[PDB]
RNA sequence: GCCGCGGUAAUACGGAGGGCGCGAGCGUUACCCGGAUUCACUGGGCGUAAAGGGCGUGUAGGCGGCCUGGGGCGUCCCAUGUG
RNA sequence: AAAAUGUAAAA
């Protein structure tokens, strides 16, 4: 009965891209999109689209991966290696900009919403604002 | 107190040749020159492969030495250079260094720190002004590290300020030889260093 | 378990149990020999061990080791106990300090004599 | 407790003191540490069973050893040398 | 060549009527010191050939080490089996505080200053497969924004 | 500031009080999750006039009896008796626990 | 202290020579945190290793789909008082 | 079909 969309969503990603899945759908909504209008301006998928599946609005994910390799087993690295939910609906994790994660030391990025909207650990810190902390990518 | 005892032996465990002596460990017998092998009835059979312990111990144990100092203050010291903002490893030399019974050899006045820590302990010695008798004392940058009126005429100051004269003094050290002064010009860096030591496992030893 | 579980619930803080009640916790115990002796060991092993049941100034009675080579240990002799067991004698949670109260430090003893309490031998 | 050897006993003792005294005197050695306190003692004691069953066995220097009988005074030594 | 050090060396066996013949074998870690790395098990009826099997077997594989001032680009934890690891960049000064065996290899690999901590079945072998592993997936600022092209 | 809370009214049972359940929230200083806890008051209602199911405030007043401490300051929403069940019923749950 | 050492050749017992560590101290016992991610929030698990309730129905409680709007308690931010 | 047990020293 989705107890946490948007962990679902992360969950979907994550599955798709260990099939090396060009594309994959989720349940739409505003809070949804925000989110992955990141995981795009950040270069994690290749973007997102409002599609329609049986009058169902969804979101098509575009997945960028990798190149292929050589050697045993030639299946590309990938984008996103670790999508982790870390605010959940059981334990909310509210942080104060003072204490914002600082993912994979520089690479990784930490999504956020706040009352200025869902930004990232650094856009996060460049408001001087806290807020929610949604989850952790790289 | 300080180690006394039996010292061209300890050149001989650590391995390495340790200028621990004076004079004699420079002529041809640092005890070494002619026993490089470890003391004791068995210094000479094929050593154990050394445990990452032994390094890290032996190596720390030739970095104290060295310097001649009590384990106690040895630490003490390590223990605030970790709490400075500075390259530890880097900055416990720098103030190993800066201890006064050390300049004083390697600003020249004395053959050995031993000896020396003898000189600025008996009031030989003596900072911008007023005599020191702590060779523990922490000497500061632009520091005048002299001799005193009763001292100025002595066989033994005569002979190592002679010597001296000529001698290049530490990077970070000047001396007038003239005057029996010298300054404490600037904390010693790495390079400027050179003991046989690695200063990184004498951390890592500390670390356990 | 769910974080609610552990809110509800929790978890349980842990608990030692003084493996020797020397009583009171002080490091020592004076007390008054009742017995004094010989006891085999354990399992492997095989030989004669010398030990003594304590009256405690603590109220209990309890069994002590008498470490080192001989004693003089009889009845009624005052005695410091330690604290240590023995892997290898049964309910042995105590040992005997040698050389105080009317315990006599080890006689011969050249190495290791701060344990067996005997002074410096002045070599003449 | 009276000791009592044999036929097979002073025989096999009488060899070990002409021929070998670090094993006599570790036999008689025993012989009083169990002459007092039977059981209990040195060697290694341990009930016997079968062959021996009402004998008993005080472990010695491995192969060796030595068995005997315990009745409210009056020991019994029966062996010196051989396993079981 | 390189610096070669192994880890461990074993005496394992087997049971056969008559008695258990046994097999020796040794974790050997190889490495300059600018970030390459060999990790190599060999097993072979003797010390010696089981050292040697260990070196071939090393070198044949290895790891570009992306030491950045001797530390590490960031941190990552790796699970090989039951035995886990993690390792995290610590500024100059610090020194290699690791395990025995997450360290012969690290030194070999040219790292200077690093934390570390070792969860889980402490094993050699595994905890060993399991650093090499963890390297094997260290991580520039360059490796990343190139796979996040446009 | 003299403190000021809000509940629903409990029990009416009293004469010129009332009974005033006042839930909080906080997260549990160990496990984050934000918890759940509540607290009866005894308010002075000299009028008598709040009755039960009224969402009231309450503010810290001076001393009326022992456990009187609070004064009622105004009605927020009359009929909630949804809450008071949420009440009664935990609490008549109790019966089922005893021996 | 643990694994264990001693039955004739013991670096494990006791003495010596020598060695190592520390030094007006060095050892010992007791107690606490550590190692112990061995109560696990950080940071564990439950097919066979210890661990799924014999199974349902359901009270309290915990948890909650897509959109817009109001309040703005949680939440975030700044100042200020206090600390 | 039915037929039991086990000699005490681990390098
Ligand atoms: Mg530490
Ligand atoms: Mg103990
Ligand atoms: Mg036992
Ligand atoms: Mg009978
Ligand atoms: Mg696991
Ligand atoms: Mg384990
Ligand atoms: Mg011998
Ligand atoms: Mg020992
Ligand atoms: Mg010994
Ligand atoms: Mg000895
Ligand atoms: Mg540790
Ligand atoms: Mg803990
Ligand atoms: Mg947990
Ligand atoms: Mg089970
Ligand atoms: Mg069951
Ligand atoms: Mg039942
Ligand atoms: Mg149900
Ligand atoms: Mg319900
Ligand atoms: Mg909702
Ligand atoms: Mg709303
Ligand atoms: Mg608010
Ligand atoms: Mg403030
Ligand atoms: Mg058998
Ligand atoms: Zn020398």
């Amino acid at each position: 009965m989705l107890t946490d969309p948007i962990a679902d969503m992360l969950t979907r990603i994550r599955n798709a891209t260990r099939v090396y899945k060009e594309s994959t759908d989720v349940p739409a909504s505003r809070f949804k999109e925000e989110i992955l209008r990141i995981l795009a301006r950040e270069g994690f998928i290749k973007g997102y689209e409002r599609v329609d599946v049986d009058g169902k609005p969804y979101l098509r994910v575009y997945l960028k991966y990798g190149p292929r390799r050589q050697g045993p087993d030639p299946r590309p690295e990938q984008v996103i290696h670790h999508i982790r939910r870390i605010s959940k609906p059981g334990r909310r994790v509210y942080v104060g900009v003072k204490e914002i994660p600082r993912v994979r030391r520089g690479l990784g990025i930490a999504i956020l919403s706040t009352s200025k909207g869902v930004l990232t650990d650094r856009e996060a810190r460049k408001l001087g604002v806290g807020g929610e902390l949604i989850c952790e990518v790289w | 107190g300080r180690y006394i005892g039996p010292v061209c032996r300890l050149c001989r465990r650590e391995g390495v040749k340790l200028y621990l002596k004076g004079e004699r460990c420079y002529s041809p017998k640092c005890a070494m020159e002619r026993r490089p092998y470890p003391p004791g009835q068995h210094g000479q059979k094929r050593a154990r492969r050394p445990s990452d312990y032994a390094v890290r111990l032996r190596e720390k144990q030739k970095l104290r030495r060295i310097y001649g100092i009590s384990e106690r203050q040895f630490r003490n010291l390590f223990e605030e250079a970790s709490k400075k903002k500075g390259v530890t490893g880097s900055v416990f030399l720098g103030l190993l260094e800066s201890r006064l019974d050390n300049v004083v050899y390697r600003l020249g006045f004395a053959v050995s720190r031993r000896q020396a820590r003898q000189l600025v302990r008996h009031g030989h010695i003596t900072v911008n002004g007023r005599r020191v008798d702590l060779p523990s004392y922490r000497v500061r940058p632009g520091d005048e590290i002299a001799v005193a009126e009763k001292s100025r005429n002595l066989e033994l100051i005569r002979q190592n300020l002679e010597a001296m004269k000529g001698r290049k003094v530490g990077p970070w050290l000047s001396l007038d030889v003239e005057g029996m002064k010298g300054k404490f010009l600037r904390l010693p860096d790495r390079e400027d260093l050179a003991l046989p030591v690695n200063e990184q496992l004498v951390i890592e030893f500390y670390s356990r | 378990p769910t974080i609610n579980q552990l809110v509800r619930k929790g978890r349980e803080k842990v608990r030692k149990k003084s493996k020797v009640p020397a009583l009171k916790g002080a490091p020592f115990r004076r007390g008054v020999c009742t017995v004094v002796r010989t006891v085999t060991p354990k399992k492997p092993n095989s030989a004669l061990r010398k030990v003594a049941k304590v009256r405690l100034t603590s109220g209990y009675e309890v069994t002590a080791y008498i470490p080192g080579e001989g004693h003089n240990l009889q009845e009624h002799s005052v005695v410091l106990i330690r604290g240590g067991r023995v892997k290898d004698l049964p309910g042995v949670r105590y040992h005997i300090v040698r050389g105080v109260y009317d315990a006599a430090g080890v006689k011969d003893r050249k190495k290791s004599r701060s344990k067996y309490g005997t002074k410096k031998p002045k070599e003449a | 407790m009276k000791l009592i050897w044999s036929e097979e006993s002073w025989d096999d003792y009488l060899y070990w003191q002409e021929t070998d005294k670090r094993i006599v005197k570790k036999i008689n050695e025993l012989i009083k540490d169990t002459r007092r306190t039977p059981f209990e003692g040195k060697g290694k004691p341990e009930p016997l069973k079968h062959n021996l069953s009402g004998f008993w066995s005080r472990r010695i220097t491995e192969e060796h050893r030595l068995v005997y009988a315990v009745t409210d005074d009056s020991l019994l030594i029966a062996a010196c040398r051989y396993h079981y | 060549d390189f610096e070669e050090k192994m880890i461990l060396i074993r005496r394992t066996a087997r049971m056969q009527a008559g008695g258990r013949r046994f097999r020796f074998g040794a974790l050997v870690v190889v490495g300059d010191r600018q970030g390459r790395v060999g990790l190599g098990f060999g097993k072979a009826p003797e010390v010696p050939l089981a050292v040697q099997k260990a070196g071939y077997y090393a070198r044949r594989n290895m790891v570009e080490v992306p030491l950045q001032n001797g530390t590490i680009p960031h941190e990552i934890e790796v699970e090989f089996g039951a035995s886990k690891i993690v390792l995290k960049p610590a500024a100059p000064g610090t020194g290699v505080i690791a395990g025995a065996v997450p360290r012969a290899i690290l030194e070999l690999a040219g790292v200077t200053d690093i934390l570390t901590k070792e969860l889980g079945s402490r094993n050699p072998i595994n905890i060993a497969y399991a650093t090499m592993e963890a390297l094997r997936q260290l991580r520039t600022k360059a490796d990343v924004e190139r796979l996040r092209k446009g | 500031p003299k403190k000021v809370l809000t509940g629903v009214v409990v029990s009416d049972k009293m004469q010129k009080t009332v009974t005033v359940l006042v839930e909080r929230q906080f997260p549990h200083p160990l496990y984050g999750k934000v918890i759940k806890r509540s607290k009866k008051y005894l308010a002075h209602d000299p009028e008598e006039k709040y009755k039960l199911g009224d969402v009231v405030e309450i503010i810290e007043s001076r001393p009326i009896s022992k456990r009187k401490r609070f004064r009622v300051l105004r009605l927020v929403e009359s009929g909630r008796m949804d809450l008071v069940e949420k009440y009664l019923i935990r609490r008549q749950n109790y019966e089922s626990l005893s021996k």
